[PDB]
């Protein structure tokens, strides 16, 4: 599902893009859950595959090396 | 005379001290509910019929206290 | 008086044996471990001791040493739960010994350092500051006390909770509870005394620290 | 305690205090000292001898 | 006489004690709003109304106190 | 008369006093359960369970102090 | 005189006990202001109107108290 | 007369104000507990032993309590 | 002397326990203080009348409760 | 009867409202131990000797108002 | 006799309940100073002054306690 | 008899509330211990003392309430 | 007899409750302490006369209720 | 009813006398050859090292 704008970038060339109204992934915090409509906020992430509701509907679990967001 | 001034002085006791815990727990719920907003928006509808359950059963225990109160006074 | 002047017998038994245990031991031997514990204990003794730096020193650690090493004393008694006045007076003997002795370091620093030598300006601005001279005086005043007040009130207040486990384990009929709480009841009591040394190592911090 | 009977209970730790100070505190304290300056000094003679 | 001795203890057994939960819940809930809001500014008008519905709700335990103090003062 | 008294007295005191612990504590089970879900939205069905667990250990707390009172007032 | 006695010592209770509850809580209200402010400077004249608002409806609680204590004294 | 009267005024005493005690702190356990699982997900079989041990502890000094009220009521 | 008694005995209720609130209301608006200002150096000017306000605000609750008691004592 | 009402009244008194404090003191402590677990998983072994020992001490105080409470009903 | 009575007792009450609350207060302010200048050192010498300023004030409130027991038992 | 049954009442009242303090104040210490010790390992050997200390000095204000508790009832 | 019974009573009373404060505020101090260190052991030196300062403060609060407790003993 | 005390003390001293004896003793024993053994070790090996 689409919501704001959902981008993937990475030091040489960004990672990927577009909009995922829900990214499913449990935040270096915890358990976060999947949403459009959280406030202005830091995190990080290790590596690994987040299920993401991005652009109509389409939710896929993407591998991580580690990495900010 | 003595059995009806222990009823006054009972009712006063039970039904003032007792629900000061739901003055406060009340308050504890609806803080943690404005927080937990504020901190992350989209939550709202998750977390507000979360908020009237626990209100309920803080405020509960307060009833108990004015029903030993009410029974003291007039039954 | 004859009446529990027995108790003050059993706590003269406990401190001199202490007492002459040590200069015996020096000499010899002591054992495999015997080196062992010998440098944990001074050592480790020395370590907190600064902690104070240097006013007691020899003394400082002769004394913390004593402190543990008579504080088995009671410790005993509460082994025993495992006449019916034999530790009263011994209890409250080492109370009194305990907290009078800490008043009286308190006095050592004072003249062998200033301490009392500075404490006699400690009255000091602190009692001008603070308008009041009773404002340093006051201070100092709840000090002064609660140095052998708080240190004979945990003294015999050790004593006294020793003393609650003991007739704990003496009055019940199927006892075997008894020998249940006496080992936490000894737990406790190695708690005191070594808490009893901890407080000296706070003194004398406070001690070659201050005055 | 009754008279002057709790008063030689006290008594009795701090003279045990006392004798401590003028016997043991010579022997024992240099005694501990002594293992200490045994140790390290042993310890010491070896970096020494490595080193040089 | 001790039937209306026990009538005014009572009342100011039930009327003080009781009324210093909402006196600590009602701060707890501006507290939190105040914080939610420094923290996110825009949810203000989001968390403002449920602010007003929380002190009524923490208000209401104190009332209730009151009136078993009322009852034994007036009635 | 002495003993009736005793009764009324007794039922006020324990009904009131004791109920004010869980008044509070199952607000503030309610509030950690807000709280939790707000800051990982995911966690939800795991942490639910564990909220009426606690908030139940929480009330049977007052249902002992609610017990005497009524041992009191009718037994 | 036994009236009299009850209405002195009902005073002393209503009056202190109750009104402890605002002397905590304008204190909570107030250091939720300033560490609003001390977090996020800009959000202050928004903030300050909520910190009189929550200030006054505490310390409404204790008045409530202080009232009944009044009553007692001289009504 | 004057000794039943002491035992059930006594029991009420004994019975609810201690109980308050873990109802808090019961809660306060189970706060912990959600607080963090809610943090750290992977922890929940780690920290629910600890929960569980931690609330049979805070349970045990009112289950003192209640004891005193029951051996006033009926030893 | 029963009336006498009670003026004493409700003076002194009346002045310690309210008076508690204050106590640990003042301070906890010194430790926001303290903390706002350590977090943010700048924003000292701002909070401190802020702290003042607050302070004295909590500070008029004990006062009531003083006045109450010297009342007692003295009228 | 007034020595033995006094002693009823006097164990009631000693043994609930003094082990309320380690009701939540257990509690605080097992709430530090969880969190602190929660945080850092690794450091378990070393901090749950820590409230084992904390847990103790705070459970001695009720311990000594419970031995207070038995002296009073037995001895 | 009743009268000296009524003096002692309203000596005990004013004295110990009231001057709590500095015993917490002063506390407040002290753990607000140690983590301030924990957590930012350069401001020690900002923040010094507040922490006696607040211990001060919150010392002020068990002043006035003091000063209603020493009235009671010397007055 | 007066005099008796005042020693058991006071013995009780003595005994049990102010060891509450301890109750919870020791279980404080332990709580910033493990939370401190769990933030930074390394930290440990230099905070254990800490809390040794501060446990001590917190179970002395008990130990004077015991103290008081056990001169009422045997001195 | 009254007389003397009212010292007994007053002294449990002062001496207990007011000295909870204490237990409560030393514990408070070495927790931000423990806490301080813990996040900043390099500020260990200037932080731990501070906490010393303040112990003594809040420790002088009991002391005062400890003192009234005492001469209404023995004075 | 029967006295019941010294059975708990001495069945708990030894299961305890085993678990506390063999707690300590290694580790104060590898403390003493630790120490003698130390500063000797060290003082060995460097004589060997100045020496050779």
């Amino acid at each position: 599902a689409m919501t704001y704008h959902l981008d993937v970038v990475s030091a040489e060339q960004q990672m990927f893009s577009g909009l995922v109204e829900k990214i499913q992934v449990t935040g270096s915090e915890g358990e976060l859950g999947i949403y459009p409509g959280h406030a202005p906020l830091l995190t990080a992430i290790k590596p690994g595959m987040i299920r993401i509701v991005k652009q109509h509907g389409h939710e896929e679990f993407i591998y991580l090396s580690g990495g900010i967001l | 005379n003595l059995n009806m001034d222990l009823l006054y002085m009972a009712a006063a006791v039970m039904m003032g001290l007792a629900a000061i815990g739901a003055a406060i727990g009340i308050g504890i719920l609806g803080g943690k509910f404005l927080e937990g907003a504020a901190r992350q928006p989209d939550l709202i509808p998750l977390l507000r019929t979360q908020f009237f359950i626990v209100m309920g059963l803080v405020d509960a225990i307060p009833m108990i206290a004015v029903g030993l109160g009410l029974y003291v006074m007039f039954a | 008086m004859f009446f529990s002047v027995v108790l003050g017998l059993l706590f003269l038994v406990l401190f001199r044996s202490v007492a002459k245990k040590a200069t015996s031991g020096v000499p010899g031997k002591f054992q495999t471990a015997i080196e062992l514990v010998i440098g944990f204990v001074n050592g480790s003794v020395k370590d907190m001791y600064h902690g104070k730096s240097k006013l007691i020193a020899p003394l400082a650690l002769t004394i913390f040493v004593w402190v543990f090493l008579m504080n088995l004393m009671d410790l005993l008694p509460i082994d025993l739960l495992p006449r019916v006045v034999p530790s009263a007076d011994v209890n409250v003997t080492l109370s009194m010994a305990l907290g009078v002795f800490i008043l009286i370091l308190f006095y050592s620093i004072k003249m062998k350092g200033i301490g009392g030598f500075t404490k006699e300006l400690t009255l000091q601005p602190f009692n001008h500051w603070a308008f009041i001279p009773v404002n340093l005086i006051l201070e100092g005043v709840s000090l002064l006390s609660k140095p052998v007040s708080l240190g004979l009130r945990l003294f015999g207040n050790m004593y006294a909770g020793e003393l609650i486990f003991i007739l704990i384990a003496g009055l019940l009929p199927w006892w075997s509870q008894w020998i249940l709480n006496v080992p936490w009841a000894i737990f406790h009591i190695l708690i005191i005394t070594l808490q009893a040394f901890i407080f000296m190592v706070l003194t004398i911090v406070y001690l070659s620290m201050a005055s | 305690n009754l008279n002057a009977t709790i008063l030689g209970q006290a008594i009795a730790f701090v003279l045990f205090v006392l004798f401590a100070m003028k016997y043991v505190w010579p022997p024992l304290m240099a005694a501990i000292e002594k293992r200490q300056k045994e140790i390290a000094d042993g310890l010491a003679s070896a970096e020494r001898a490595h080193k040089d």
